[PDB]
């Protein structure tokens, strides 16, 4: 009966589960961790991962 | 300044190494030129300079 909101409050969930999770991804760093990246290179090659 | 050969290197933008560290350390954002030259024939003497 109630799939109208039901789906509105579903797609916000939805929408912030997936944004949160975005920040694990590497994007092609080494690692998804900026304490990782910082500590484990160099800061000349940290800045650019 | 005087170095020696394989200390050019340290001589750069965020580099590291003894030189780098604790003699002459250039910014991440150097805007400049570095230019090294053999100096054997004026700054080395039989016996040690």
């Amino acid at each position: 009966a109630l799939g109208k909101l039901q789906d509105v409050v579903n797609q916000n969930a939805q929408a912030l589960n997936t944004l949160v999770k975005q920040l694990s991804s590497n994007f092609g760093a080494i690692s998804s961790v900026l304490n990782d990246i910082l500590s484990r290179l160099d800061p000349p090659e940290a800045e650019v991962q | 300044f005087v170095i020696r050969g394989d200390e050019v290197r340290q001589i750069a933008p965020g580099q590291t190494g003894n030189i780098a560290d604790y003699n002459y350390k250039l910014p991440d954002d150097f805007t400049g030129c570095v230019i090294a030259w053999n100096s054997n024939n004026l700054d080395s003497k039989v016996g040690g300079n």
